[PDB]
């Protein structure tokens, strides 16, 4: 669940609960991951660990 | 109201342990409720998907009414020295809620 | 600040092995022989009459370590694996050369050791920095001469270069970090001439105890008033530790002290 | 920012007395993505401020000393806590006393008569080294007084100010492990 | 310029990031590049 | 110390790599 | 008592000129016997597969810790 409503993660320390995520639904995480790997890694190369 | 809201979850008995180290300055207190997780909703996100109950909710509304269960809390800087540690309360170590016996 | 060597003298490498690889009766740190039994007295008159030889190349590496040790070439924990290496190789090509070498190499570190028990760095900043301003060249050259004066003349001060700019700190383990490089390019504009960042404001007040700067300019008064507070905080503590000692025969009244204090 | 930076407040380890390590003041901190420039010089000039105060708090409480925090304090430099006279009287002769039950006489105690001297004890109760050691609350809150690290960790690693890390020893510099 | 504070708290416009970040923390980063990249860790802004 | 004890020892001198190399910059909507 | 000198008794050099170092052995010094026994030479026969008993190869070393 990326940019999403309800469901959101959090990565809050201990001390005070205060998440480190926010989300804007306004923003497209994955196709800026997409587009992440597309400028730095061949992507034309199949690979495993992630699909 | 000017504090710092914290919600602690509870498994269904015994005690817990709150907070790391800060600096504490132009503190103020400690105000202390028990509430039910069933009815506290989700905070940072705009929808609860969990949620799933109406009706009072004493986290936002001003209404607690399990302040009653509380039997004794603790307070220590450092883990070493008690805060009102200068022998004041009749209870050496802690502030007492409530006596059973 | 672990002893790095275990001898009681972290100097003289010498007396160092002497203090670690030799019996603890031949060493001097600051009875009635002919009542001692029989086999005591006739071994210790046989060792006296002919001296038993051994060789002084364990003692002489040993030395070595230490020396070694002591200027941080080897680690501490390293120091038996060094041990055992110059040993295996001076046997390797043991010969009477190679003991008078291993001889006058512990006499020269010895000496070296002795005669140790930023600047430079000093001086290439000097060096980069421009000698000449359009605005005096007095307030200027006194600066720089009470600069050189106060970093030659702190015990543990250290200057050094991090990348485009030099760094002037107090002490090894302090908290007292003055960039000189941004320090300088920020005094330039004013030396013969409130507006000064920390950074500038912190090495003037460091270099204002040690320092021919003239009054009329503004690098005068700004030392002058830099002085005057200073002497004004030291009267200061002064007059607070007595206030304090004295009204001990509670932590409220510091807090009352320091408040109607600063 | 390194020419404002925020202040190390100290942490105190009231079993040992003495710092264990600092960190910055991450708690009190005014928030200004909200402010333009005006209210910005404002919230700047008030941290210069708030640094020059602690600079010279320092200079005016904290002893001076090479290393940051010495675990182990010089007897000296620790504040020992004063301590009155002690007067202490003797209250009974013991060789009058013996004289008497030995001349046939029983005493039944509760000046007694019988004794016409009246002798007083004053001396201090000073304990026998001056406590040398650890620092109490009020020292350590007088003279680990929050820092002000101008230009932070700049140059060689051996050249930055150790014990800010909360598990590190002196002696054998290193970090203590599990 | 009313907006060159936040620029620069969030690196957009401010200052390159070998000489806002700590040197000691440069020297490291460049020492330890071979095989722990502190590098890409840390935003430096270009400015048209 | 002087940071080159963490790096990789090409004979005598540091594998050091640019003073500048530290940050990074890559952002482009397209 | 000064004047009574003794000198030192140094050790020999372990790699002299008379030396015959081996690895993982320590070095033997003066004379050595070397043994060139063709009955070794069938514990490397991977090298004598054309080799007769009179053109044959064999191994000096000589140590059960490793195979011929």
């Amino acid at each position: 669940y990326y940019n999403s409503g309800g469901n959101l993660g959090v990565l809050a320390g201990q001390s005070s609960q205060l998440n480190a995520v926010v989300d804007l639904q306004d923003r497209n995480t994955e196709l800026s991951y997409q587009m992440l790997l597309a400028n730095t890694t061949d992507r034309s190369r199949y690979f495993s660990m992630w699909n | 109201l000017s504090a710092a809201n914290m919600l602690y979850p509870i498994p269904p008995n015994a005690t817990q342990l709150p907070i790391p180290s800060r600096n504490w300055a132009a503190f103020r207190g400690w105000s202390l409720t028990r509430l039910k997780q069933r009815e506290t909703p989700a905070l940072g996100s705009p929808f609860d998907p969990y949620f799933t109950y109406s009706g009072t909710i004493p986290y936002l509304d001003g209404t607690f009414y399990l302040s009653h269960t509380f039997r004794k809390v603790a307070i220590q800087f450092d883990s070493s020295v008690t805060w009102p540690g200068n022998d004041r309360l009749l209870t050496p170590n802690e502030f007492e809620i409530k006596i059973s016996v | 600040e672990a002893p790095r060597s275990l001898g009681p003298a972290p100097s003289n490498p010498s007396l160092q092995a002497l203090f670690q690889s030799q019996p603890s009766a031949e060493q001097e740190w600051h009875g009635d022989f002919g009542s001692q039994p029989q086999a005591n007295r006739f071994g210790a008159i046989l060792e006296a009459v002919v001296p038993p030889r051994s060789d002084p190349t364990h003692e002489k590496v040993l030395a070595i370590v230490n020396a070694l040790l002591e200027t941080q070439a080897i680690r501490r924990d390293e120091a038996g694996q060094m041990y055992t290496a110059l040993l295996q190789r001076v046997a390797r090509y043991n010969s009477v050369n190679v003991q008078g070498n291993l001889d006058r190499l512990i006499q020269d570190v010895k000496e070296a050791l002795a005669q140790r028990e930023s600047v430079v760095a000093l001086n290439a900043f000097l060096s980069t920095q421009p000698a000449v301003v359009e605005r005096g060249q007095e307030n200027y050259v006194a600066f720089v001469s009470a600069l050189k004066l106060m970093v030659t003349e702190a015990p543990q001060s250290e200057v050094y270069q991090a990348g485009p700019s030099f760094f002037f700190q107090t002490s090894r383990h302090g908290s007292q970090t003055v960039n000189l490089s941004q320090a300088f390019d920020n005094l330039r504009p004013l030396w013969g001439v409130s507006l000064l960042t920390p950074n500038t404001r912190l090495l003037l007040l460091l270099i204002a105890p040690f320092t021919g700067i003239s009054r009329d300019s503004y690098l005068g008064h700004l030392l002058t008033l830099y002085r005057e507070t200073i002497g004004n905080t030291r009267v200061d503590e002064t007059t607070y530790n007595e206030i304090t000692e004295v009204s001990r025969a509670d932590a409220s009244n510091l807090q009352a002290t320091l408040n109607y204090l600063l | 920012s390194k020419e404002i930076p925020t202040p190390y407040v100290w942490t105190f380890q009231p079993q040992m007395g003495a710092a264990a390590g600092a960190s910055q003041d991450y708690s009190t901190r005014m928030n200004w993505f909200s402010a333009g420039p005006d209210m910005i010089h404002d919230v700047n000039n008030i941290r210069d401020a708030q640094n020059r105060i602690l600079m010279t708090q320092s200079a005016i409480t904290a002893t001076p000393r090479n290393l940051i925090d010495p675990r182990q304090w010089a007897a000296h430099l620790i504040k020992q806590p004063v301590v009155g006279t002690t007067h202490v009287e003797m209250p009974r002769n013991e060789v009058l006393e013996q004289h008497l039950t030995s001349h046939g006489a029983q005493i039944a105690g509760g000046r007694s008569s019988f004794n016409p001297l009246q002798t007083d004890f004053a001396f201090h109760a000073l304990p026998s080294r001056p406590r040398h050691g650890g620092i109490g609350s009020r020292q350590f809150v007088e003279e680990f007084v929050p820092a002000v690290y101008l230009n932070p960790y700049s140059g060689p690693p051996d050249s930055y100010p150790d014990q800010f890390i909360r598990h590190y020893n002196v002696y054998s510099n290193s970090v203590s492990g599990y | 310029p009313s907006m060159l504070p936040q620029w620069s708290y969030m690196h957009i416009a401010g200052q390159d990031a070998s000489e806002y970040l700590s040197p000691g923390l440069v020297q490291f980063a460049q020492a330890t590049e071979s095989y722990f990249n502190i590098g890409n860790k840390f935003r430096n802004p270009t400015v048209a | 110390y002087n940071y080159a004890a963490l790096a990789p020892r090409q004979g005598s001198r540091p594998m050091l790599s640019q003073w500048s190399g530290i940050g990074t910059h890559e952002m482009h909507g397209g | 008592f000064d004047e009574i000198h003794v000198p030192p008794r140094y050790a020999a050099a372990s790699a002299g000129r008379n030396s015959i170092r081996y690895s993982m052995l320590p070095p033997l010094y003066d004379t050595t016997k070397i043994y060139l026994i063709d009955n070794k030479s069938s514990d490397i026969q991977t090298l004598n597969y054309q080799n007769d008993h009179s053109d044959y190869l064999t191994t000096i070393v000589q140590n059960s810790d490793f195979t011929p």
